[PDB]
RNA sequence: GGUUGCGGCCAUAUCUACCAGAAAGCACCGUUUCCCGUCCGAUCAACUGUAGUUAAGCUGGUAAGAGCCUGACCGAGUAGUGUAGUGGGUGACCAUACGCGAAACUCAGGUGCUGCAAUCU
RNA sequence: GAGAACAGAAAUCUCCAGUAGAACAAAAGGGUAAAAGCCCCCUUGAUUUUGAUUUUCAGUGUGAAUACAAACCAUGAAAGU
RNA sequence: AAGCUCGUAUCAGUUUUAUGAGGUAAAGCGAAUGAUUAGAGGUUCCGGGGUCGAAAUGACCUUGACCUAUUCUCAAACUUUAAAUAUGUAAGAAGUCCUUGUUACUUAAUUGAACGUGGACAUUUGAAUGAAGAGCUUUUAGUGGGCCAUUUUUGGUAAGC
């Protein structure tokens, strides 16, 4: 747009580091959740990693080596099927399911699952998971939300309260839950295991399909199609976290194809790169096309 | 007056290297120091706390302490005719674990090894160093190679 | 040079500029050598042994009367400086032989006051439309 | 409610930037009759 | 091609430059906030201009921004004074553009001398879909040339559409 | 091999222009009951994955492209410099002896590599 | 740089470019870009105990500083600070 | 000066190998900053002055200003680059590996981190050269006007300054 760029400004122009300039990693926030005491040496803090894309959850937990982090466990939000859940894939009441998933998933292959076993009971309650007196202390993560924006009911604590209540001693408080008034500096338990079982999605549906049957029916096409009723949701959850806990360990998907296979046709959609020979061969013809002044 | 503040003659010193300002990357803090641990001292002007004084710089020590942010380092600093003994404080971001000690650890495990496979065999070793002898005869062959003879060059301007 | 070979027939261009600053003490009791950082006063160019002063360009056969021209400033000038006549093109570098080469192939384009040079780097359509005449059938 | 806009910019100086300066003008401008 | 790359009003922006505090400036955002139905912004003086009148940090001016079907219809009530033409400035380098009104009573709106008489600013700024890649917080990115609003592209919009004019050279 | 999440080193990765991209993913994108934040549901928050699209992001390819990276008896053993002499010269300075040795220049090659985990005709 | 009534070189509004060419009380130098800068929210770690250390150095004092220990607090979802 | 504890050892105004730190010399300025000579092209649709239909919210023009690609020259308090000479540390017994003991610190954790028991390796035990012995304590004299030479270098016209 004729701003063009002197080679004065490019030469000296230094670039920020390939992440950033990706607008995907926060370095200011990633050195104070990586960092050690120096004199815990090798012992790594562990991160409690929780992306959303616009269609999964994505929950991992982390470390951080010179040559890379390093996950311990992971679990997906499109794992949930599996355990009952097929709609609202990325809502709060996914987060809680995914956020326990991944917590009964490492201390499972921890050996810390058969102790601390987290909540069960679930009312909305605001608690840590305090240690087994006389015995192994709780594995304890700290929440990476990324570059998530810290409000006050947002998903990303949805996977908190579901990976404390799963057993995980992770650090928090209330003021972000839904359901904390700031007014009354106070939670509302009700609210927030509302929340956990989809209680807020539930009411609309009801809102909807009274008040504006077309639009439900449309929203909600995929729960008419499998004859969930609003009011049914909360079992769904319910029963979810129930399977959960009952076989967290992690299946992968089956795969057609070999891991290879899939190489040798993916990018044969790959635009092959010039040599140089043919290369000048190239511009050698683009002069004799232009060499004459037009 | 006269003027001999702290972080005086330190303008380039204390200088971020070209195109190489801002943040510190993450490798840096990943680092894990032990005692007895040998440390080069290279200060980060960024980081302003913990800072080695100016005279450490390029200075290397021992770890004698391991803090949470930092690490104590033991420097002998000559004053006068006698060398003495100094504890510094650094954080992180001014230490650097030394090559040349890491090359050295290598060599005591290699000179373990050698030892081994010699010893599993009564013969003998040489572990130790010998420096750059002086050269064995050789026969250099002319074929392909008739010496290509040179002469000095007349003297000329070019301006 | 003016005046014996007339205005328009040489280019003579002065190549170091005075650039340092000399100072004096001025001894204004007399003061003494107390404080005696100098005003400024006046300058001088740091010049330095085999440095070009003055190049003149001019007409293959003026050159006695440009050499003339040379010494004479010299007489004007502390120390000792050679005249010397330079196989080369112009101001330009390229010792005469190559400097028609590129000439009798299109690459030297006047620029003003000095010339361009046609690379083998740019993009063409830059090249070329710089350069038609070295991108053209005409021999 | 009262809002006002934030200014993103530095500068604190009660001084008009060299975007002032009243050479640059004209002779002309809009003289009504 | 032409798909999604649809191209439409980004938002519409309301200023009234009333150049001093007090009262005037709180009439005139009176009528900036009817006519939006949403609460208008202050500004303040960058600074002191003694020839002015204005003091750094007074308030000064209003406005007021406003996005989809309302925009598209003060565009239009101001498109009506305009008589449906602007000139071939009006549009700038980037793909938006803007008028000027003298009193706002000529786009509906009733007199009330309680308030009084005000021009304002028109300038709408125009987009395509796919604008928030270069507005959301994770991975902002830059709109691909080929996309994009620019000058000829947006006039022969505002042409087919409103059927307007546009003038000069 | 593609893709995504978290990364290491932080331009061989940046900049400009133009093409291309199967599949999945990512995205753009639909919506405003709910928690939540705006002058403005634009950003931020939540809801659907449903109505839509590769247009853009993104990914690669192109370019006697800008930058950056690597090399070379390209300049150059040049400039500078450690040591030596009852060496040269009126001097500025210079050469020799034992050694070290650049930059600008020129040309040639290159244009991200890579760790954990999930996933994909 | 391109754009909008009064509106002008200079008022307010929009877009685009922008490696810092700005700002960080002050001298200058270093340092800093999802900040160290601008806006905002909450705050008294400008606190309590007494040791070790770096600079100047005699390895005295002073001023200034750095890293812990034991408290008591502030902030943030938190790691942290 | 008086000695004392020991006696091959731990040393060293030195080299080597390995690995650090530096911004001076040079160099650079069609690289950043600050200078500096000259044209050339291009914008004014936005400083200015006319000439042309006084016409001019119209052209041709000269003038600046800025823009672009070039050009001659510079820096103790400029700089990407960047020597030489100087300069830090290391080259093992106070070491290495194996087993596993302590603790209130630390870890999700019999995890670590310190410090050890028991076992194994004494030919070159981990470069060169030298060592006229190493270590150590106490006390006390004189001195506290300096000057000169090579090189580096500041002030000064300079000086046996
Ligand atoms: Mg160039
Ligand atoms: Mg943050
Ligand atoms: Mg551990
Ligand atoms: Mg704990
Ligand atoms: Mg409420
Ligand atoms: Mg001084
Ligand atoms: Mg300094
Ligand atoms: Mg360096
Ligand atoms: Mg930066
Ligand atoms: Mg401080
Ligand atoms: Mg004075
Ligand atoms: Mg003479
Ligand atoms: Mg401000
Ligand atoms: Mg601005
Ligand atoms: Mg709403
Ligand atoms: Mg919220
Ligand atoms: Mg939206
Ligand atoms: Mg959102
Ligand atoms: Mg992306
Ligand atoms: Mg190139
Ligand atoms: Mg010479
Ligand atoms: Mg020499
Ligand atoms: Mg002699
Ligand atoms: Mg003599
Ligand atoms: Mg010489
Ligand atoms: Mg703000
Ligand atoms: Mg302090
Ligand atoms: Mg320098
Ligand atoms: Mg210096
Ligand atoms: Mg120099
Ligand atoms: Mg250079
Ligand atoms: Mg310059
Ligand atoms: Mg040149
Ligand atoms: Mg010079
Ligand atoms: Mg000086
Ligand atoms: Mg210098
Ligand atoms: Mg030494
Ligand atoms: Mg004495
Ligand atoms: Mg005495
Ligand atoms: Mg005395
Ligand atoms: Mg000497």
């Amino acid at each position: 747009q004729k701003d063009a760029k002197s080679s004065a400004y490019s030469s000296r122009f230094q670039t920020p580091f390939r992440r950033r300039r990706e607008g995907k990693t926060d370095y200011y926030q990633r050195k104070r959740l990586v960092t050690q005491h120096k004199a815990k040496y090798n012992t790594p803090k562990y991160r409690l990693v929780v992306r959303f894309t616009n269609k999964d959850i994505i929950c991992q937990i982390i470390s951080s080596t010179i040559t890379g982090d390093v996950v311990l466990a992971a679990a997906y939000s499109h794992e949930l099927p599996r355990y009952g859940i097929t709609h609202g894939l990325t809502n709060w009441a996914a987060a809680y399911a995914t956020g326990l998933l991944i917590a009964r998933r490492t201390l499972q292959k921890l050996g810390l699952d058969e102790t601390y076993k987290g909540v069960e009971e679930v009312e909305g309650e605001y608690e840590l998971t305090e240690a087994v007196e006389d015995g192994p202390r709780p594995f304890k993560v700290f929440l990476d939300i990324g570059l998530q924006r810290t409000t006050t009911g947002a998903r990303v604590f949805g996977a908190l309260k579901g990976a404390s209540d799963g057993g995980l001693y992770v650090p928090h408080s209330e003021n972000r839950f839904p359901g904390w008034d700031f007014e009354t500096e106070e939670i509302d338990p009700e609210l927030l295991r509302s929340y956990i079982f989809g209680g807020h999605v539930s009411q609309y549906m009801e809102e909807l399909a009274d008040d504006d049957e077309e639009r439900f029916s449309e929203l909600f096409k995929g729960y008419l199609a499998d004859d969930i009723d609003a009011d049914s949701l909360e079992d769904i959850y319910t029963s979810a976290h129930e399977a959960i806990r009952a076989d967290p360990a992690f299946k992968p998907t089956e795969k057609k194809f070999t891991k290879e296979q899939y190489a040798a046709e993916s990018k044969k959609y790959r635009q092959t790169k010039l040599s140089k020979e043919e290369r000048a061969a190239r511009v050698a013809a683009k002069i004799a096309a232009l060499a004459g002044q037009q | 007056g006269k003027s001999h503040g702290y972080r005086s003659r330190t303008r380039y010193m204390f200088q971020r290297d070209f195109r190489k300002h801002g943040a510190v990357h993450l490798s840096t803090y990943l680092k894990v120091y032990k005692v007895g641990d040998i440390v080069d001292i290279k200060a980060n002007g960024s980081i302003q706390k913990g800072m080695p004084h100016k005279f450490y710089q390029g200075k290397t020590g021992v770890v004698y302490n391991v803090t949470k942010s930092s690490v104590g380092v033991i420097i002998n600093k000559m004053v006068g005719n006698r060398y003495l003994e100094k504890r510094l404080n650094l954080r992180v971001e001014h230490i650097k674990h030394s090559k040349c000690r890491q090359e050295f650890l290598e060599r005591v495990k290699a000179n373990a090894a050698k030892r081994a496979e010699a010893k599993a065999q009564g013969v003998a070793v040489q572990l130790k160093r010998q420096p750059a002898q002086p050269r064995e005869s050789r026969i250099v062959s002319t074929e392909g190679n008739v010496p290509q003879t040179l002469a000095p060059v007349p003297y000329e301007t070019f301006i | 040079m003016t005046t014996v070979s007339g205005r328009d027939a040489f280019h003579l261009r002065v190549r170091v500029h005075p650039f340092h600053v000399l100072r004096i003490n001025k001894m204004l009791l007399q003061q003494g050598m107390r404080g005696a950082w100098g005003k400024p006063h006046g300058l001088a160019a740091r010049v330095d042994i085999g440095q070009i002063i003055f190049s003149v360009r001019t007409k293959d056969s003026n050159k006695d009367v440009v050499v003339e021209g040379l010494r004479r400033a010299r007489y004007k000038f502390p120390g000792q400086q050679k005249i010397i006549l330079s196989k080369k093109w112009g101001f330009t570098n390229l010792d005469r032989p190559e400097y028609l080469k590129k000439r009798e192939a299109g690459e030297v384009k006047d620029d003003g006051a000095f010339v361009k040079f046609l690379s083998k780097k740019g993009s063409l359509e830059n090249n070329i439309r710089e350069f038609p005449e070295y991108f053209a059938a005409q021999a | 409610k009262e809002i006002v806009k934030s200014n993103t910019s530095s500068k604190k100086a009660d001084v008009p930037p060299p975007s002032a300066d009243p050479s640059k003008a004209r002779k002309n401008r809009p003289r009504p009759s | 091609q032409n798909p999604m790359r649809d191209l439409k009003i980004e938002k519409l922006v309301l200023n009234i430059s009333v150049g001093e505090s007090g009262d005037r400036l709180t009439r005139a955002s009176k009528v900036l906030e009817q006519l939006s139905g949403q609460t208008p912004v202050q500004s303040k003086a960058r600074y002191t201009v003694r020839t002015f009148g204005i003091r750094r940090n007074e308030k000064i001016a209003v406005h007021v921004t406003v996005r989809g079907p309302k925009a598209e219809e003060i565009l239009e009530r101001g498109l009506k004074v305009k008589e449906y033409q602007l000139r071939d400035r009006n549009f700038s380098a980037t793909g938006n553009f803007g008028f000027g009104i003298d009193e706002h009573i000529d786009l509906g709106i009733k007199y009330d001398p309680s308030i009084g008489i005000f021009g304002m600013d028109f300038y709408v700024v125009m987009n395509r879909p796919g604008a928030r890649v270069t507005r959301r917080k994770r991975c902002k990115g830059t709109v691909g040339n080929s996309h994009k609003t620019t000058k000829e592209d947006t006039v022969s919009w505002f042409k087919q559409k409103y059927d307007a004019d546009v003038l000069d050279k």
